């Protein structure tokens, strides 16, 4: 989590954690109920979030669900929704941990390699994450929405 | 275990060589030293208990912390074990003196000795000092007695001292 | 970080190299401030001729805000 | 009431059960969305004038 | 290759199972008439979305053999028969197999491959299944066709069948 | 596949039999 | 590494011999095969990404390997695995061009089994992926160059099992 | 060209061009006319190549010319065909020079980056070049076809 | 580089004084701006690739710059240009989020104008594309945040110009 | 390495599952104790040299270990032992903050036993030293933080033993 | 400052900054009121803090004021109290920054060599900063005491 | 490494002892031998190349070792082998000057057997070559110095056993 990233930085310089790192960990710690509330809200409505996001995506990008598109066909669309589900779960992990390391190490490092091998248009993957972010933000309060949108934006940028 | 003759034979067999003049000279040197070596071993046999006791007493006088709390000779259990270890060293030193070769110490004393003492917390340095004390006592004893050759006496003890002690320089 | 822009000429003693070596001989390169003492020593003790040293990035008289 | 006959009749092999990550788990959702494929677009590269139609912004 | 939808009690699995019920003659004629129906009532092909280079050599061979050999090769593909080309076909991904059948149909329409027997008419069950497939959406249609042609060719382990479609002499 | 033929073994020179 | 020519030369040199009729026959046969080898290698260089893609889709996708808990799960591990397949294909192409498997032992198979055992990489799945590469390459390049590429891919598989 | 490539390969080892390199340059110079005509065959029929290949591609990849695709609309269809003509031009440069370098140094260094910024799928650009290759090969003899196919396939390989 | 906090710290330490009334006031002003600063930073980070994409589309594409002869012609020149714009956005966002431009000197403008003069990249089209970038950014965040971003991007442009 | 949060996340990710209630309550437990860990880490970071000094002075000084013939004799070896103690204290604090001993198992213990048996460093004496560090730290950071730091210092000792 | 180090760490990986870093920037900006409160309290009370710390240090370390000590007499006592004031300056500089960087750039990067070239016992200076800490930690509220204690303890640890 | 003087110093140091009569006696004995050791070292250094040449002619030349298939075949292997003989002679001279074999334990015999086995170097042949070096060196430096140098060369040989 944030503790691991700060620990790695402090150990890389053969030093104990600084006051700044300690206060950052402390803030992530005590203000940790909102993170779990956001994660619970995202996990509760994953079905609707992914379904609405997929509908929005296919409306914006019908080519991927048209002849010659990766998502063309029932099975291909099912796998696309599965990928979006993967990314929503990873976003929840990132929100909980106060860091983007778990998202990075589960679904971004070499993601371009994987999707180039699969033939999948990665920009449309970032767009599907955009739709998921929009739906989830609609499903939460303003501050929770901003906190989740930060990590959604991280994921979208890494595929844009 | 290898004595002086076995060591020489191993050296010559490694190269498939018959024993030459130098080999015969070395064997002759060992055989002529044999009487003095036997006498030194007999003298050690006649005084081994007192040698060990006096060496331990001198060591605990030189390093009094050993027999005080947290010392590794502290308590009768550890004290007896320490005197036992000194007895081991003297017996195997006598073996090495007879063999004119320290391989007996390497095989049956030194190999894994550092590991055992580290495992038990036995301090190596005082043990090496005790070995040297016993060496000096043996040398003085040999000088006092009617022994002609006494230069070989130091060889085993010094060997143990070099093999077990920490490297400082 | 402070960065110098050092220019140096490095001659070739002990060897007549036949490959292309002009790039190693007279070179201008950016050096982090922290490594410039060590690099100055290395170029000198190698026989080099440090023509020019400048403060490409950074300011003099800066007590804070150098990294 | 619990009836064991119903469960016996409803037996499914364990290896055939869907586990996490299987895209089969999104078959129902994919069917419900029913994505709309684009119409067959009529394009003729022969009748395009590259020089004129290409943007001259 | 891509995961196949085999038994789910829905229109796509139901139609796939029905296509699997049809005989080799019914299935092969059905895909020919579906090909003739592609672009108006069924979904078009998009061969650029398949690594069709894998089929290139195979297609060349079909375009080189004689008309009787061409028809026999297509019948062998539909009969689950063990031939080198059937194994080659089976080794491909579903998209490549379907694009391969598409190119076969294109060649037949162009005459380079042996055409259908003159005045051939689709049977009853095959026509009903084709009408069902025409009633489905484009995505459902591509899934149904993919699963229709995926099991053609030869794969070891599996076996069966008794009807066969040898030739039209 | 990488072990050379002369490494760690006796390499006998092959000569055609004298009766040939 | 040795190619076929260098293998012939090494056997001769270890004998201290000039190249006699049989050695020249081996050299001539290799020269005869050179054009076929070059054509096949050009095709594989052209279609390497596709070959790997199709082999993966045939052997690994839509299985427990890619799902959570499998070794290919996560984009990082996916990328590492397809990278490894690219490595194996490239080295098999090298070997086919050289007509010698030695480069595989010196550059690929040295410590590879220990590597995969320390990493927990499943060996049977990797072997199946390599065999799928073999079949895809055979269908793409022919049945003769397909057979040679099969020899060297099976060599890679033999050093992994 | 082949001479420039040989020069750099010779200077990499700090020597003169080997007799093998010089003889290869001799053969290239003497066979000059054959490629000086292959480039002319490609150049004179350039519009046929580009337009026939574009039609074949849009039959191969209907999604790109469909709404949401990268090339949908007459404008983007025309600019995609513009890219096809560009790459045919680079291939003619390649067959003339005897080397794949000017193609690489003009149209394949950072091509993925630029097209990422623009949104184009790259497998489809490779398909466009492949269709151009097929249409061009159909217009010429088998040996000429293979000679040009070397460079066409190089471009294909540097794209997908 | 220096932030406003480190700028006032540096001034006070150069003059060897504690945090004085004016120092407290300027720190307070930074603290009062450090909410729109972070909001603008987050918004810019969210959609930076699109910012540069739209700027290039509306300001550089389909003109003589991207045509044969212009300095963006070539798949490599285009890549260089787009990364230059992307770097400009990143460093301008850093500058905005810190209330200073010393980072622009120490990590962007370290000999950039001389490099462009040497390599021929136009010094006018770069400023035009940066005008487009700041326009899209300001329209994407707000009037005051956009004003800050425009100020710092103009600082970059002047360093180039 | 993994901390408690990453332990939960990895346990959920290896199954492909979103976090359920039990995972949430484990994360709540970790957040509950995080303040304690930060304060204990701050105290130890301030006093690291002093804990090490007092633990050495209470366990190793004026013993055979420091006298001639002991493994702590000579200044190079003395400095080496103090250096190792600094590592042990610092990595114990790291693990304590993380809530997991994983960093110890990976940075410290994976090779250290072989290292110490190679060099001849006595493990009885160094275990005594780490235990003395345990009591000194327990005296500084209090009861709960003392026990928590205990856990990881005892972990180092058990890994050595 | 915390902002500077966030920016440089981001630029190390060439990223726009991650959500936790911006969250900490927000938190520090909003807490600027309390941090400046602590800084002003220490500034106004600097002379008393230094005096009490020096008295308790000298009661703790009566050797440095004895003959032969680095701070022997009244002029050297003045220099040592001046150093205590300088590091109190650095503590107030650090607290308003949210990071330890100014303290290292001015006062800790090179302190060991400086005191050795002066003969000052740097551990006694650590003790002086300690006494400053336990005096200041009663002069302000409970949370403010700890918020400054972070920087006091960092200085002590970096001088140990 | 550790010579006679350094060995005495270590023995005294590990007991915290000043040098007593026996230690001074050992130092004086080494001093007495020093003249002979220096003379032998000078002569060997002047004649190392020819010592190696004669040893090679005695033990290695015109045998299967230098013929095709032998480990000294090819110029690179021959140069390597005479380089190894140079190594052994130089390090034996070092040990003779020091009057101690520890340098041989530290940088000659450590991992040497593994080195030669991995290279395929024949152990028996190199042992015979080192014996030849001993004989030639004895014939050059006289009986006594040959006895000492032979002690150290035989130490190397026993290491290879
Ligand atoms: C006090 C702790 C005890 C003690 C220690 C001691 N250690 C050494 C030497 C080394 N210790 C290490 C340690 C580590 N390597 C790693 O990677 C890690 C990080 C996780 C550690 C902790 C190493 C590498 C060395 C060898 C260094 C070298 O190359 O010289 C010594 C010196 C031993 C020597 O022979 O010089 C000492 C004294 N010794 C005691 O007696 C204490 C009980
Ligand atoms: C949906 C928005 C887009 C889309 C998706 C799509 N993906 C695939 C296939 C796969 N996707 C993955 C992805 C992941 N595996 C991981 O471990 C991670 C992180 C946890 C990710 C993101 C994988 C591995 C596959 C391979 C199949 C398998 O899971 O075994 C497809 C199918 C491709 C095919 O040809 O079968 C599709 C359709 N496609 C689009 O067009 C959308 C933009
Ligand atoms: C004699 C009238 C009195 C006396 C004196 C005495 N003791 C020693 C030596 C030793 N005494 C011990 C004692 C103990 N070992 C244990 O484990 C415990 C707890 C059960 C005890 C009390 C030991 C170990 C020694 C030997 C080591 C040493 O010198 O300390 C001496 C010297 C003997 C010598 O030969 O030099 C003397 C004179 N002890 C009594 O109990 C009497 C009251
Ligand atoms: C006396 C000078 C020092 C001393 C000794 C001491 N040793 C032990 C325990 C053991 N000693 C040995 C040693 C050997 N075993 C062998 O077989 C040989 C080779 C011939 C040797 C040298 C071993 C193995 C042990 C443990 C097993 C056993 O007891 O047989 C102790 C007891 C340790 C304890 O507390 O458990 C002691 C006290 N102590 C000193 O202070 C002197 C430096
Ligand atoms: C000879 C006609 C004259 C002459 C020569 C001379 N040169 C040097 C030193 C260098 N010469 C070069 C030049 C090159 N190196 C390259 O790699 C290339 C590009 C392909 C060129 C042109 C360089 C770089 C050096 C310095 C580095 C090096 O030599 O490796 C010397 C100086 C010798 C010295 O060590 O001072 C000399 C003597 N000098 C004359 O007087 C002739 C007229
Ligand atoms: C057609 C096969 C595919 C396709 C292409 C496509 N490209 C663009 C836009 C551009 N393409 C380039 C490329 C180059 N310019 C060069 O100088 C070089 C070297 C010869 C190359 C390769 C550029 C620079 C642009 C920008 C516009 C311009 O040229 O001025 C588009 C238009 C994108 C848009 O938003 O307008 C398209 C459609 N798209 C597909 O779907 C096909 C697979
Ligand atoms: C895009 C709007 C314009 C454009 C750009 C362009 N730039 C180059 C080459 C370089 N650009 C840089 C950039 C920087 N130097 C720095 O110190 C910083 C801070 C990180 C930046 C952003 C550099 C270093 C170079 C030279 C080396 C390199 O290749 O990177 C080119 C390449 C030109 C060529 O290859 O000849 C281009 C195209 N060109 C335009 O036409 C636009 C107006
Ligand atoms: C005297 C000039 C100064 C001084 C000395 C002092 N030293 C200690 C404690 C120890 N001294 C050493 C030193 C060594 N051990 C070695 O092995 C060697 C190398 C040969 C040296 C020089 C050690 C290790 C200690 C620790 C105790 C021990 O022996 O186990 C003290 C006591 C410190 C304490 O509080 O324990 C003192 C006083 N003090 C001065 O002020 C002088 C400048
Ligand atoms: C002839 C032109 C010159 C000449 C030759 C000469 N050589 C030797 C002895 C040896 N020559 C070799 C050389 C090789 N061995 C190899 O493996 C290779 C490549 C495969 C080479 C070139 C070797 C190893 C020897 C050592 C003897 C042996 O074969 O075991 C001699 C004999 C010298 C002596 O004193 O025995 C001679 C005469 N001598 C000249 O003067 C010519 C210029
Ligand atoms: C969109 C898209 C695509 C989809 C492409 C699609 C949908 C492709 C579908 C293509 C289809 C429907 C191909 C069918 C071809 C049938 C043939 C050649 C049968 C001929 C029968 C004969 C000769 C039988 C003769 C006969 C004989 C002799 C008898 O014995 C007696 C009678 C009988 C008639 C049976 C791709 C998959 C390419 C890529 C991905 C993607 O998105």
């Amino acid at each position: 989590s944030i503790v691991t990233k700060s620990i790695v930085n402090a150990d890389a310089e053969a030093r104990y954690l600084s006051p700044g790192e300690l206060d950052r960990i402390k803030a992530f710690v005590t203000g940790g109920a909102a993170r779990l509330r956001i994660a619970e809200t995202l996990t509760g409505s994953r079905e609707t979030i992914v379904k609405q996001a997929g509908d929005r995506l296919f409306q914006k990008r019908p080519d991927i669900v048209s002849p010659g598109g990766n998502a063309y066909g029932e099975e291909m669309t099912a796998t696309c929704l599965r990928d979006m589900d993967y990314y929503l779960r990873l976003v929840t992990y990132g929100v909980v941990s106060g860091d983007v390391t778990p998202i990075e190490e589960i679904g971004l490092v070499g993601v371009r390699e994987m999707y180039r091998s699969l033939g999948t248009p990665i920009e449309a993957v970032a767009q599907s994450v955009r739709e998921m972010k929009e739906v989830a933000s609609g499903l939460m309060s303003s501050d929770d929405a901003a906190e989740a949108s930060a990590y959604f934006d991280f994921v979208i940028g890494k595929m844009s | 275990m290898r004595d002086a003759v076995t060591t020489l034979i191993k050296n010559y067999d490694l190269t498939g060589r018959y024993l030459d003049r130098n080999a015969m000279d070395e064997l002759k040197a060992y055989f002529e030293s044999g009487s003095a070596r036997i006498a030194a071993a007999a003298m050690i046999n006649a005084n081994s208990a007192t040698i060990v006791k006096r060496a331990a007493a001198q060591l605990f006088e030189e390093i009094p912390e050993l027999i005080r709390p947290s010392g590794n000779a502290y308590t009768t259990r550890r004290f007896s074990a320490c005197l036992r270890d000194m007895d081991y060293y003297l017996r195997y030193a006598s073996y090495a003196l007879i063999a004119a070769d320290n391989n007996v110490l390497d095989e049956r004393v030194l190999q894994g000795l550092r590991e055992t003492y580290n495992s038990l917390g036995v301090p190596i340095g005082p043990t090496v000092r005790g070995i040297q004390i016993m060496k000096e006592m043996i040398e003085a004893m040999a000088e006092d007695s009617s022994l002609n050759s006494t230069d070989f006496i130091a060889s085993p003890f010094d060997h143990m001292t070099r093999e077990l002690s920490e490297l400082s320089v | 970080m402070r960065m110098f822009r050092i220019t140096a000429c490095v001659p070739s003693q002990t060897r007549i190299r036949t490959q292309r070596e002009l790039q190693n001989t007279y070179f201008t390169k950016l050096v982090p401030y922290d490594n410039w003492f060590r690099e100055q020593q290395r170029i000198m003790k190698m026989g080099g001729k440090i023509v020019k040293v400048e403060l490409a990035t950074g300011r003099p008289g800066t007590n804070a805000g150098l990294a | 009431q619990i009836v064991w006959q119903n469960e016996v009749r409803r037996f499914i092999p364990q290896e055939k059960k869907l586990t996490a990550g299987n895209p089969m788990n999104f078959l129902g959702m994919a069917r419900s969305i029913n994505p709309a494929a684009n119409t067959i677009p009529k394009v003729s590269a022969q009748n395009i004038n590259i020089e004129a139609s290409v943007p001259r912004r | 290759g891509i995961f196949p939808n085999t038994l789910a009690a829905d229109v796509v699995p139901a139609t796939i199972a029905r296509f699997s019920q049809l005989n080799a003659e019914d299935q092969l004629a059905l895909i020919w008439f579906a090909y003739l129906e592609m672009g108006k009532t069924l979904t078009i092909a998009a061969p650029g979305a398949a690594s069709m280079q894998l089929a290139e050599n195979a297609l060349k061979e079909i375009q080189a053999m004689g008309p009787l050999q061409q028809t026999q090769a297509m019948c062998d593909l539909a009969n689950r028969a063990d031939t080198p080309l059937c194994r080659t076909y089976a080794s491909w991904s579903p998209n490549i197999k379907l694009g391969f059948w598409y190119r076969l149909g294109e060649l037949m329409e162009q005459g380079f491959v042996a055409p259908i027997p003159a005045g051939y008419q689709l049977s009853a069950n095959a026509n009903a299944v084709l009408a069902t497939i025409q009633g489905l959406e484009s995505g459902q249609q591509i899934t149904v066709l993919r699963n229709a042609v995926v099991d053609m060719g030869f794969t070891a382990g599996k076996d069966g069948k008794r009807i066969a479609e040898p030739v039209v002499p | 596949g990488s072990l050379r033929e002369d490494i760690g073994q006796r390499v006998d020179k092959e000569v055609t039999p004298r009766f040939v | 590494m040795q190619d076929a020519i260098t293998a012939v030369i090494n056997s001769a040199d270890v004998q201290g011999k000039y190249l006699d009729g049989a050695a020249m026959d081996k050299l001539k046969s290799y020269f005869a095969s050179g054009e076929l080898r070059v054509r096949a290698a050009s095709v594989i260089s052209a279609n390497a990404a596709t070959i790997v893609k199709e082999a993966v889709a045939k052997s690994l996708l839509y299985s427990d390997v890619t799902r959570p808990g499998g070794n290919m799960y996560t984009t990082r591990r996916y990328a590492a695995c397809i990278r490894d397949l690219d490595y194996y294909l490239r080295y098999a192409t090298y070997a086919m061009l050289a007509g010698d498997a030695s480069i595989l032992d010196e550059r690929v198979l040295n410590g590879l089994k220990e590597t995969y055992n320390s990493l927990g990489v499943p060996i049977s799945s990797t072997v199946q992926a390599i065999q799928a590469i073999k079949e895809v390459t055979a269908s793409l390049v022919g049945a003769d160059a397909g057979k040679e590429m099969g020899v060297y891919l099976d060599y890679i598989c033999s050093g992994l099992s």
